[PDB]
């Protein structure tokens, strides 16, 4: 062709909203917490994701903690990461979730092939416990001022706008419930059943208390204060993720299962990833 | 003088799910022929619309789910194992088998569909297969794996199941787990296996693979349903004779289903519906 | 379409199926017997897709316009809005600053449109001048929501024959942004991203792409908030005839104040982009075909400048 550019000038100096976000020093998780408890670095209250920034806390990286909205995502799920920016108009490639730790990095305990026989367990812990979570916030008119303050008030502050983010978040809860079968499989049409009515709160409930009874004496078993091993892995943290914002937040289950080990190892985890932290128990 | 709710005959178990087959093995090794009646329906039968579901005549209750109805009807590491494996059977199990005979087309239409077509009235099957392939398709999510070397894939998804349901001493050993999750094993491990399909790859790992289960399962059969499981209790016209009780209600199956399908509309009309239904159970 | 001629007086309804999507009950009426005060009611929605900021955008709000043409040429047309604006399409390589503004908003504002045009032919200049004005308040005192800003924008073309019709043109912009209650004082939020400027591609700058020339986060375009564009054409010669365009162009309470008084401030240090290139107009009685040739001259770093066979088509050109 030809040299037909004849004067570049500089970069173009990227705006307001995008240099106090984004200006970056340390790794950024994106998580579900509000701006207060954002910059102590205190717990999301999304287990999804608590789940992830509890083993990266126990990686031994530091890093920022910031809010968002499940939309800026590489994938549906939230909790991914964006490394430093390495100059003012250019960055690295976001980190989807399932490589939190090929990018925190004796690192080898957090992400290892589980025995054939926790792996067995670890269906109480995504699936049995998942469910009373979602049944217990979503589809609980109990819960409904929780609910509301931290899943949509910071979300658009525009009352004919949260009420139509709230029937959406109430009619995906009540999909991802009514299909794993603890609650009902009920056969109902060609379409997913979303309704507070195709599943029942009895059933959810009654297997989540037969969960944290089966958990609660596995760790009886293993002497060392953690589920068969010496320092908290990954079935530690997917645990923690629920025991936790159970307790913060059912309450009475964990706390009174078996003899207190849920209750116990819940307060031995913020000792290894919170040390200064105080004010927990709801 | 409890009355349960089950599928069909139509594989040579007794049941054509793996829910109702597990809670009809425990029935028959616990309870005895003279106490239940199995009457064969469909999930537009109940008000539960969870198809294996106990009706007790004494205080007229309906109870939907196995685990559920597991509740009625009755070291601590052994219960914790079975609570442990009463959880895995529930997903990564039921999805691994629904990989199979309801979403490998090959195989859904050459002996699933026809296992339906003959244990429903006339007019049903236009609606409710379709209805079953949809949710057992949603439930085979979280898999990656659709209607299909592309194969190696398969044989690790089958793996990653088979494994963990290996360890478990099913029938003597390893670790002796429950009378209410072994009847659940068989519940699955049946489906797994005995069908005669077009296009097998569930047959062959397990059969070269692990000999633990292929013993079982035929062990099992072989005690508690001898010749097809016709000796239990059906109800009294029959094996298909069975859904007497309910070619006027089949009409009123037929335009409950077909009405929910319109565009707009239909959404509202089965969400008023199921929710009018599910109070009746409560009342119950 | 679907239209209906009346209801009652000279009212119309109508409705419009057509980006990915939209969905247009307007329902029109003049008011007061007069044939000039269109009254509309109008509840779009709509999911447009954005590729030069990678995302999509959901607009599924409704709003309320008041139409007026008086007699000199010129028409007024006050209109109330409120939307919606989810931007939910992040999925391929998005830019830190987008994944920033994934979120939602409600942007409750009121605009105004004044455009007298006395050109002869609206596709193509030959002796007329076009006016034209949207100044835009959003979300701030009455105008509840969470964006409140303050937009304006103005475009004041030209033509003069000597038939050869040497052209011009002009742009203007500035967005600022207001509290949020009943006062000119207190926390001014930053700008977001569905509310920035775009200057770009062969309809408003000829010689850069669809949403170059602006402050760029990588491989996205994300806006600005003051600007201002030039050009200068012939228009040498039947519709279809040629052109030479040398365009040009920009992108860039205490705190909110020396913000904007910096920028415009900035907005006159240094030569503009300033494009240029050759091509044939064809003007059609309802579009302009240009089919150009284009040589980009000077350029702000990162900023995505065509290099030749920029054919373009709409209305409003510059």
């Amino acid at each position: 062709f030809d040299y037909f550019p004849l004067r570049i000038y500089e970069p173009n100096e990227l705006p307001e909203r995008s240099q106090q976000l984004t200006s970056g020093d340390l790794p950024t998780l994106y998580v579900f917490s509000t701006d207060s408890d954002a910059r102590l670095g205190l717990p999301s209250f999304n287990p999804g994701c608590l789940k992830w920034q509890t083993l990266l806390r126990l990686a031994n990286l530091d890093f920022r903690i910031l809010p968002s909205t499940n939309h800026s995502s590489p994938t549906g799920s939230l909790p991914f990461l964006l490394p430093p920016r390495t100059s003012p108009t250019a960055s690295p490639a976001p980190i989807p979730a399932s490589g939190l730790l090929s990018f925190a990095r004796d690192l080898g305990h957090l992400d290892a092939d589980l025995p054939p026989r926790a792996q067995a367990y670890l269906a109480l812990i995504t699936h049995s416990l998942r469910n009373a979570w979602l049944c217990a916030l979503y589809l609980d008119p109990t819960h409904d001022a929780l609910l509301r303050r931290l899943y949509v008030d910071p979300a658009s502050s525009s009352r004919a706008v949260r009420a139509a983010l709230l029937h959406q978040l109430r009619r995906a809860a009540a999909e991802q419930v009514a299909t794993a079968s603890s609650g009902g499989g009920k056969i109902v049409s060609l379409a997913p059943v979303d309704s507070a009515d195709g599943i029942d709160e009895e059933a959810v409930y009654r297997s989540a208390r037969d969960a944290l009874d089966a958990l609660a004496s596995l760790l009886r078993e293993s002497e060392t204060a953690w589920f068969g091993t010496e320092r908290p892995g990954s079935f530690d943290a997917a645990l923690f993720s629920y025991t936790h914002l159970m307790v913060e937040y059912l309450g009475r289950m964990v706390k009174e299962a078996g003899n207190g080990e849920l209750a116990e190892h819940r307060e031995r985890m913020l000792g290894v990833a919170w040390p200064e932290w105080d004010g927990y128990r709801r | 003088a409890v009355q349960l709710h089950v599928w069909g005959p139509a594989f040579g178990l007794p049941s054509i799910d793996a829910e109702c087959l597990a809670a009809i093995a425990y029935l028959a090794q616990t309870l005895g022929s003279a106490d239940y009646q199995l009457i064969q329906s469909s999930p537009s039968a109940v008000p539960t619309q969870h198809l294996p579901t106990l009706y007790d005549s004494r205080t007229s209750t309906w109870i939907g789910g196995f685990t559920s109805i597991t509740a009625h009807l009755h070291a601590a590491s052994a219960t914790a194992d079975g609570t442990a494996y009463t959880a895995f059977l529930s997903a990564h199990a039921a999805p691994l088998l629904a990989l199979s005979l309801y979403v490998s087309s090959a195989n859904y239409g050459a002996a699933t569909r026809p296992a339906y077509s003959a244990v429903l009235p006339l007019p049903l099957p236009w609606t409710e297969p379709p209805a079953v392939r949809a949710a057992m398709a949603r439930r085979a999510a979280h898999l990656g794996l659709s209607s299909l070397k592309s194969r190696i894939r398969l044989e690790e998804a089958a793996r990653e199941v088979l494994d963990v349901l290996a360890e478990v001493d099913w029938a003597a050993g390893g670790r002796q787990v429950a009378a209410e999750v072994r009847c659940l094993a068989f519940g699955y491990l049946a489906l797994m296996l005995l069908p005669d399909v077009p296009r097998p790859w569930l047959r062959e790992i397990m059969e070269g693979r692990y000999p633990a289960l292929c013993t079982f399962v035929r062990d099992f059969r072989a005690r508690v349903f001898p010749q097809g499981g016709k000796l239990l209790p059906w109800a009294d016209g029959g094996a298909q004779a069975s859904a007497s009780a309910s070619a006027s209600a089949v009409a009123l199956r037929f335009v409950r289903a077909v009405m929910a399908e319109v565009p707009l509309v239909g959404e509202w009309w089965s969400r008023w519906w199921t929710a009018r239904k599910k109070r009746e159970v409560l009342a119950s | 379409n679907a239209v209906v001629r009346n209801i009652f007086g000279g009212a119309e309804t109508l409705t419009v199926n057509a980006t990915r999507s939209a969905y247009n009950a307007t329902f029109s009426t003049p008011i007061n017997g007069n044939p000039d005060l269109r009254l509309s009611v109008e509840a779009l929605r709509s999911a447009t897709q954005k590729p030069w900021a990678s995302h999509e955008e959901h607009l599924t709000g409704a709003n309320l316009r008041l139409a007026w043409l008086t007699e000199k040429g010129d028409t007024h047309a006050l209109a109330y809005s409120s939307v919606w604006r989810q931007l939910t399409g992040l999925a391929p390589t998005a830019s830190p600053t987008v994944r920033a503004d994934a979120g939602d908003s409600l942007k409750s504002s009121l605009t105004h449109t004044f455009t007298r045009d006395r050109r002869d032919n609206p596709m193509l200049p030959q002796s007329g001048y076009l006016f034209r004005s949207v100044s835009e308040l959003a979300g701030w005192g009455p105008l509840n929501g969470d964006v409140s800003f303050a937009k304006t924008e103005v475009e004041a073309s030209g033509a003069l024959p000597v038939g050869v019709s040497v052209g011009g043109g002009l742009r203007l912009g500035v967005l600022y942004p207001l509290p949020l209650g009943y006062s000119l004082t207190g926390a001014a939020q930053p700008s977001r991203i569905n509310d920035r400027f775009q200057l770009g591609g062969p309809n408003d700058v000829r010689g850069f792409k669809i949403g170059g020339l602006g402050p760029h986060d990588g491989v996205d375009a994300v806006g600005g908030d003051v600007f201002a564009a030039g050009s200068v054409n012939a228009l040498l010669p039947s519709p279809l005839r040629l052109q030479l365009y040398a365009n040009a162009g920009r992108l860039v309470s205490a705190a909110v104040f020396k913000g904007v008084k910096s920028a415009v401030g900035k907005l006159t240090n240094g030569i503009p982009s300033l494009a240029a290139g050759v091509g044939l107009v064809y003007a059609h009685p309802v579009a302009r075909f240009e089919l150009n040739f284009s040589l980009p001259l000077v350029l702000r770093r990162g900023e995505e400048g065509r290099k030749g066979l920029q054919v373009g088509v709409g209305i409003s050109f510059l």
